């Protein structure tokens, strides 16, 4: 914790897909699937420009991209330029002259147009077992006696940085990543897993490209029309029981020729689940000014996650009285949670009477929760190395400026020469001195 | 969400002497292109939304509304109705001779209520936008015109834009539409174009008008003639109880046997 | 009904600022939900007659104020509108002075204009400074027409004023029922035994472009903080520079017409009929929609009266509110 | 001028037979040469691209100019 803290940052399928190989990429748009679902991530402008372009076969000169936006614009277009570019879309090509043309991959075109043209379970029980699988493993993260999960999932969960396993006779802990993992969207949580487990798919004999066409073909599936498995590698039916371990499918037998795309797989997608409500289960908390959480939901999971940042006082069987403490929150955030999880936590599960509002949840109440915020973390460590007492003060801003050039500067002083710099980084100008 | 109507204007005689012209262009690559601009409409986006009208001479029979070949599946059940329902329509067919000028008044009604009912079927969170793109061919017929800018009207209110793509001849009812709805128009001059025509300028939604960069809007003519002569006027006396345009001052107002009060 | 309408149709619009509109029956303030439907009512009015004109009194602290001329296009009103949700509503109002200024203006109008007035009239004190049964002789006389649509009351004057000079008098319950109203007086009302039926002049200039790329041109500035027009609308009598039609001539008297503004309001001469209307299930061997080509999913099929086809809801109130035409009676 | 009503009865032949043998996709539709030609004619320079939206002005001296037109058409309308 020399570093700074473990901040849950989700890759929103850009920060994934930009910082592969294009080998790979050109590899992974060749199913329809896969290019639909890199074609909706992109913005509104890159959308249109490639639904514009799709129906061509001319490089088209830079003049006329950079002359179908208006004037004022420009600060928020060259985002989508650039975008496009990175991701292996636009690859550019000259006109004969010195127009630098630019193209759509014909790759993902072709395979595209291989996607377009020539080249009994019951829905609410789907509904069910997706509930029962996702919080079977959602109640592992949390350490129920309903502890189901079969071991190789839970050596998923050690893997991915949420259960670290310490002092091997199996105590199963949490990280403050599975802390900062409990409170996010579900589709989010979903996104998490599959990006945290294709990032350590170099073990089991995986390739990224066909578990990405398969993901991205379970998304764009319908829950009442039923599929075969007959078309499927070996690997791709291990892959495919480890995923109805994590419930986003439903068999009905590990020698079967069938799978149920579930509900949670169909929106599995790189986004936000809303401010006010969520397509998955309408909201349930009614956060009053009084800063009181009214819970309508009989849940242990959800019970135990607003005793996670608040502390709760009543249950009834249809309702849990909580109270967003200061020190609950301190305690909240002492295990680890940055309070942008918690407000998006109670904005997503906001309850439809607490809708209707200008705000889903109350800014008021925020500031109190900001006032409440500065008290418990009010030291910040780092680990330096010491200049003081210098003999001049020309090698002042002399080493100084060294340590601005190689970026190792990190505290300053103007009058009595105390400076701060990386004390990882300081045999270099600790070398320099050696060398004036 | 987005809903594109698109409307074709199958006149049998039209393209009966276009296939017998022994060109190019027949009807096969002109609902071929149809079926490519629609599933490019349903391919840009999951929401969007697609309605494919036909106007036959003396019906508006819509068109709209596993995978064995490598397409999208629901791109494959919309191909296979599409074809089915053309093969339905035109095959099985009949001969009249009085009414044998095609319409376009009775599909823009279809398609207008239409957008009305799937305005109705959108919920609170989202909103649709609309346009009718018209792909004409055939020579429209005058009779319709107190009925055609009814409809138009209709596109003014309910704010669904239009759009045409002539392939032929020139239209001066239907550029009229899309010079009042705010929607585009668009003489085509080759043929076998089409469909790269209609990728450019007309699959772009409104929120790319902006956008793009577009052929400029032709200059669209105001003719006005009389009720009389049928010729062309500068300045007409028009009636204040029929509402009808004269172009030479008369006693007796013929359109509605005025008993007209002469000072 | 299939009787003679007053199509074009000078309105003027009078408006209480009394002390009455600043009462809290309506959810915000008179005032506001007045002001709200009536620029609503500008929007409808102009939508569905182009020819006619609107114009707009403020009767305010026993005096009369033209807050609006008489002009033909929505983009003035609504802007004084919003404008005038901004005022005060001070005093009581003044009968008398608001028809005595709509009478002013509308002397002069052509006898062929159906001259109607309509008072959104709330208070019960009617303090006018004259006689106002002399005014009720006059403007019967001057051929107008005024209707006062009520707020809270019945008052006698406007009872004895919109039965004796033409036109008709209602009282408000809700925010649906003053909706209605205005949406009653949107539509031409039909004409008396007294309106002059007349041939107005009319002129019909096509639109001029910059000739051939302003091969000798005639750059003007407009007629009415204007640039430099190259072209646009001319005039067939004065050989005037207007930007926009339909505009009565400013120089000239005559009315300029692109003629679809006649096809505008051509359904009010053949108008539609009825939908016999059938909730059960009845011998339907048509199942679907002759309008959109759906099912009946409910007990509503509606059936024409000419051909006698089959329509539901949705197709009803599309055909009867916008398209004003069966599409089976075109076929 | 709808010719004589024998081309009905030949369209309307011609028509029958034509809509009974029906959907080629990949192979019918588009020829690239004339997608090519289509991307060559909606570039800025070649046909349907009118060479219109142009409005090449006189922006020259606005201010005081504008104030003398002002002045005059006043005067004319008067
Ligand atoms: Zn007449
Ligand atoms: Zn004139
Ligand atoms: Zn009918
Ligand atoms: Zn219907």
């Amino acid at each position: 914790r020399g570093l700074n803290r473990v901040h849950l940052q989700c890759r929103n399928l850009q920060e994934f897909l930009g910082g592969l190989s294009p080998g790979v990429l050109d590899r992974l748009y060749g199913h329809p699937a896969t290019c639909l679902a890199v074609f909706r991530e992109l913005p509104s402008l890159a959308k249109n420009w490639v639904m514009r372009m799709l129906f061509l076969e001319q490089p088209l000169p830079q003049a006329a991209v950079a002359l179908w936006v208006k004037k004022e614009f420009s600060k928020a277009q060259e985002e989508s330029t650039g975008l496009l570019s990175g991701l292996r879309i636009w690859h550019t090509q000259l006109l004969p002259g010195g127009l630098q043309g630019l193209i759509l991959n014909p790759i993902f075109r072709q395979n595209l147009r291989i996607a377009l043209l020539g080249g009994a379970r019951d829905v609410p029980s789907l509904d069910k077992y997706a509930e029962e699988r996702w919080e079977v493993v959602l109640h592992f993260m949390v350490g129920s006696p309903s502890a189901a999960v079969s071991q190789d999932l839970a050596q998923l969960l050690s893997q991915a940085g949420l259960m670290k396993s310490t002092e091997p006779g199996e105590p199963p802990c949490i990280t403050s990543a599975g802390f900062q993992f409990l409170l996010l969207d579900t589709p989010a949580q979903l996104w998490y897993f599959m990006l945290q487990y294709l990032q350590t798919a170099q073990s089991r004999g995986m390739d990224l490209v066909e578990i990405l066409s398969f993901l991205f073909q379970l998304s764009f599936s319908t829950l009442g029309k039923d599929y075969s498995v007959e078309g499927m590698s070996d690997s791709l039916l291990n892959f495919l029981q480890h995923l109805r371990e994590f419930g986003l499918v439903f068999q009905r037998k590990r020698k079967s020729r069938r799978y149920y795309p579930t509900r949670l797989a169909i929106n599995l997608s790189s986004g936000v689940s809303g401010a006010g409500g969520t397509v998955h289960q309408p909201g349930f908390i009614v956060v009053e000014t009084n800063y009181r959480l009214y819970a309508y939901t009989e849940s242990e999971l959800q019970i135990a996650l607003i005793a996670l940042f608040s502390e709760m006082l009543y249950r009834f069987p249809n309702m849990v009285v909580a109270q967003v403490t200061r020190e609950s929150v301190q305690q909240a955030i002492a295990s680890g949670i940055t309070a942008q999880q918690i407000i998006h936590f109670l904005r997503t599960r906001a309850h439809p009477v607490m809708l209707k509002q200008t705000p889903v949840l109350p800014p008021t109440i925020t500031d109190q929760i900001r006032l409440w915020e500065l008290e418990r973390d009010r030291l910040r460590f780092t680990e330096g190395v010491l200049y003081n007492q210098f003999l001049s003060q020309v090698d002042f801003e002399l080493l100084l400026a060294h340590a601005r050039e190689l970026g190792v500067l990190v505290f300053e002083n103007s009058a009595k020469r105390l400076m701060v710099v990386t004390p990882a980084g300081h045999s270099d100008v600790k070398r320099f001195w050696k060398r004036q | 969400l987005n809903l594109l109507v698109i409307v074709v204007d199958a006149n049998p005689i039209w393209w009966g002497k276009q296939a017998l012209k022994e060109s190019q262009f027949t009807l096969s690559k002109c609902i071929d292109a149809v079926m490519v601009l629609g599933n490019s409409h349903l391919f840009m986006n999951r929401s969007n939304k697609l309605a494919v009208i036909a106007s036959h001479i003396q019906e508006s029979r819509f068109l709209y509304p596993g995978s064995k070949d490598g397409k999208y599946e629901l791109l494959t059940s919309a191909n296979e109705v599409i074809v089915e329902e053309i093969k339905d329509l035109m095959t099985k067919s009949d001969i009249k001779g009085q009414h044998t000028e095609t319409l376009l008044a009775g599909s823009l009604a279809k398609a207008l209520c239409y957008i009305h009912r799937m305005n109705k079927e959108v919920k609170d969170n989202q909103e649709m936008k609309s346009r009718i793109l018209v792909i004409k061919a055939a020579e429209d017929s005058a009779l319709q015109y107190m009925n055609f800018m009814n409809v138009i009207f209709a596109a003014q209110k309910q704010n669904i834009l239009i759009d045409a793509c002539v392939l032929d001849s020139d239209s001066g009812l239907l550029q009229q539409a899309c010079d009042i709805t705010g929607g585009l128009y668009l003489k085509v001059p080759q043929m076998p174009s089409l469909l790269q025509y209609l990728l450019w300028v007309f699959l772009p939604d409104q929120d790319q008008r902006s956008q793009l960069i577009l052929p400029p809007p032709v200059h669209v003519d105001y003719r006005a003639a009389c009720f009389c002569h049928r010729n062309l006027i500068e300045i007409g006396y028009v009636c204040s109880v029929c509402l009808s345009i004269f172009c030479n001052f008369s006693p007796i107002c013929t359109t509605c046997e005025t008993a007209f009060k002469i000072s | 009904g299939q009787v003679r309408l007053g199509m074009m149709r000078h309105l003027y619009v009078v408006v209480d600022g009394s002390r009455t509109m600043e009462d809290q029956d309506l959810k915000p303030n008179r005032l506001t939900c007045t002001l709200k439907l009536l620029e609503y009512f500008v929007e409808e009015y102009f939508d569905q007659n182009p020819i006619s004109q609107i114009g707009i009194i403020v009767t305010k602290s026993k005096r009369a104020e033209k807050l609006t001329e008489l002009s033909g296009n929505p983009r003035k009103h609504i802007t004084s509108l919003k404008k005038a949700v901004d005022m005060t509503c001070h005093g009581e109002p003044s009968l008398y002075n608001s028809l005595s200024i709509a009478m002013q203006t509308l002397k002069h109008m052509p006898g062929h204009t159906s001259r109607e007035v309509l008072i959104i009239f709330s208070s019960l004190t009617t303090c006018d400074p004259s006689n106002i049964y002399d005014l009720i002789k006059t403007l019967k006389a001057a051929k107008i027409r005024v209707s006062v649509i009520g707020l809270s009351a019945e008052v006698r004057v406007c009872t004895v004023l919109a039965r004796e000079t033409g036109g008709t008098y209602h009282v408000i319950l809700d925010e649906s029922h003053y909706k209605e109203l205005l949406t009653h007086h949107v539509s031409p009302p039909p004409a008396s035994s007294s309106s002059e039926c007349s041939l107005i002049r009319m002129g019909f200039p096509q639109h001029t472009i910059a000739s051939l790329s302003d091969q000798d041109a005639k750059p003007s500035f407009s007629m009415a903080e204007p640039g430099l027009t190259l072209g646009g609308y001319f005039c067939p009598q004065c050989r005037a520079k207007y930007c926009e039609l339909p505009v009565e001539c400013k120089i000239c008297g005559l009315t300029l017409v692109s003629a679809p503004h006649l096809a505008r309001s051509y359904h009010h001469l053949f108008p539609l009929d009825a939908f016999q209307e059938i909730p059960l299930e009845e011998y339907n061997g048509e199942r679907f929609c002759y309008g959109c080509q759906g099912e009946l999913k409910d007990q509503h099929v509606y059936v024409c009266a000419v051909c006698q086809n089959v329509f539901c809801v949705d197709c009803d109130v599309f055909v009867h509110d916008s398209l004003h035409c069966c599409p089976g009676c075109i076929h | 001028q709808y010719a004589t009503s024998q081309d009905i009865i030949n369209s309307f032949q011609s028509i029958r037979q034509e809509m009974e043998a029906y959907t080629p996709k990949l192979t019918q539709v588009l020829s690239s040469s004339a997608a090519s030609s289509t991307i060559t004619a909606l570039s800025p320079g070649g046909a349907l691209m009118q060479g219109g939206t142009q409005q090449a002005i006189n922006q020259m001296v606005p201010n005081d100019i504008q104030s003398e037109l002002k002045h005059l058409y006043v005067a004319v309308g008067e």
